[PDB]
């Protein structure tokens, strides 16, 4: 029956495929994104798109339009977003989608209604003549949504901006099997073959959902959150890091997710705070998403007054893992200007 | 060692998943946990 698992495997395959582009960029830096924060921003944009440039977006997101009608992908998203913003009684998870439009704009009243309904989006009128005030007002939305975790999403806002599409996601949940703080003890982490970093390492000796796949050449750890979330860790055999990355595939994830068999083990894993702050333009480029970022761009779904194009696609995410759980937040920023 | 010791003391990949939908919330790679 349901729609989210009509789009899920497509999401998943996108993420990985996005990942591999980020990982091809630097081998030396932490990566952290929200594949959902990104992906939904480009689909409610795609509502406002036509022809080539529309097709690349949807296609670019690992959707195969012959096999699935356009109209169902958005019904799918409408479902995904409903289901994420349900009240898990123990876990707190929130997404939100916003439009910020210049006063002067007259929109295609359908496009507006579409985003309001399907992607439950919020619409604000601003004056992009007061660049610093508009910058402020956007960054507050994301601050208010991400509950203070993402504060400077938009650093450089363009003077001639006609609209901004912003979305957020906020996660805070607890382990089921939490770490006892008294055990967290500083050890070595071996970044590079020549770089060695001392880290506070959380420790438990217990019955974990762990296993090792010769396939992936990895260890695999599944950590439940209290509630309808789960964290999955993959520790590659020495030399097999890049292997691990290429082997990743949705269905392999689903296999793990059906296993609930516990092994006893001695588990040491770090406590974490990182971020990732990306200008996606070049990355999405390799994924075949160009034309929206060109003067070939059709956004006549949005407004008829002028030919728009997309100027900036800038995403940011922040991870914090400790002994009691994790709080993570991401946001996607898309700005559109005239030719 | 028994039970066997699984130390994440080197670059690992991870990701977060919503159960009902099995949709990929966040994905990450930790190369250095002091690089913020
Ligand atoms: C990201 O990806 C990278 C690969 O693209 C990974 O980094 C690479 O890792 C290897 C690890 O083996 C490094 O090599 C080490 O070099 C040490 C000696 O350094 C001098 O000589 C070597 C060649 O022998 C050279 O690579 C160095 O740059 C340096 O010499 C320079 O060489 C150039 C070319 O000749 C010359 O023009 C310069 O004048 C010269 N000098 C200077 C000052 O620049 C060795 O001692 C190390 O040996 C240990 O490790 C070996 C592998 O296990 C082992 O067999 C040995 O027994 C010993 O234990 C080692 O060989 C590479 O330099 C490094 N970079 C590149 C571009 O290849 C990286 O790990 C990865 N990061 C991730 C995944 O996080
Ligand atoms: C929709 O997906 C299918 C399956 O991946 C694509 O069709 C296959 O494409 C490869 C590469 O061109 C061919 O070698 C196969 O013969 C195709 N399978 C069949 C049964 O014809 C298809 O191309 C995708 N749709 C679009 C429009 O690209
Ligand atoms: C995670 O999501 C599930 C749904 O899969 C939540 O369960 C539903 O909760 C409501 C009450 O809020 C019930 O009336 C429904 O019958 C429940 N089940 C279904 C299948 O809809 C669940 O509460 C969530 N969180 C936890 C901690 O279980």
């Amino acid at each position: 029956h349901p729609t989210f698992n009509k789009i899920t495997p497509n999401l998943a395959e996108f993420a990985f495929s996005l990942y591999r582009q980020l990982a091809h960029q630097s081998n030396s830096t932490n990566i952290f994104f929200s594949p959902v924060s990104i992906a939904t921003a480009f689909a409610m944009l795609s509502l406002g798109t036509k022809a080539d440039t529309h097709d690349e977006i949807l296609e670019g997101l690992n959707f195969n339009l012959t096999e699935i009608p356009e109209a169902q992908i958005h019904e799918g998203f409408q479902e995904l977003l409903r289901t994420l913003n349900q009240p898990d009684s123990q876990l707190q998870l929130t997404t939100g989608n916003g439009l910020f439009l210049s006063e002067g704009l007259k929109l295609v009243d359908k496009f507006l209604e579409d985003v309001k309904k399907l992607y439950h989006s919020e619409a604000f009128t601003v004056n992009f003549g007061d660049t610093e005030e508009a910058k402020k007002q956007i960054n507050d939305y994301v601050e208010k949504g991400t509950q203070g975790k993402i504060v400077d999403l938009v650093k450089e806002l363009d003077r001639d901006t006609v609209f901004a599409l912003v979305n957020y996601i906020f996660f805070k949940g607890k382990w089921e099997r939490p770490f006892e703080v008294k055990d967290t003890e500083e050890e070595d982490f071996h970044v590079d073959q020549v770089t060695t970093v001392k880290v506070p390492m959380m420790k438990r000796l217990g019955m974990f959902n762990i296993q090792h796949c010769k396939k992936l050449s990895s260890w695999v750890l599944l950590m439940k959150y209290l509630g309808n979330a789960t964290a999955i860790f993959f520790l590659p055999d020495e030399g097999k890091l890049q292997h691990l990355e290429n082997e990743l595939t949705h269905d392999i994830i689903t296999k793990f997710l059906e296993n609930e068999d516990r092994r006893s083990a001695s588990l040491h894993l770090p406590k974490l705070s990182i971020t990732g702050t990306y200008d996606l333009k070049s990355v999405l480029g390799q994924l075949g998403i160009t034309k929206v970022f060109s003067n070939g761009a059709d956004l006549s779904g949005v407004t008829e007054e002028a030919p728009l194009k997309l100027s900036k696609a800038v995403h940011k995410a922040v991870l914090t893992i400790d002994e009691k759980g994790t709080e993570a937040a991401g946001a996607m920023f898309l700005e559109a200007i005239p030719m | 060692s028994i039970p066997p010791e699984v130390k994440f003391n080197k670059p690992f990949v991870f990701l977060m998943i919503e159960q009902n939908t099995k949709s990929p919330l966040f994905m990450g790679k930790v190369v250095n946990p002091t690089q913020k």
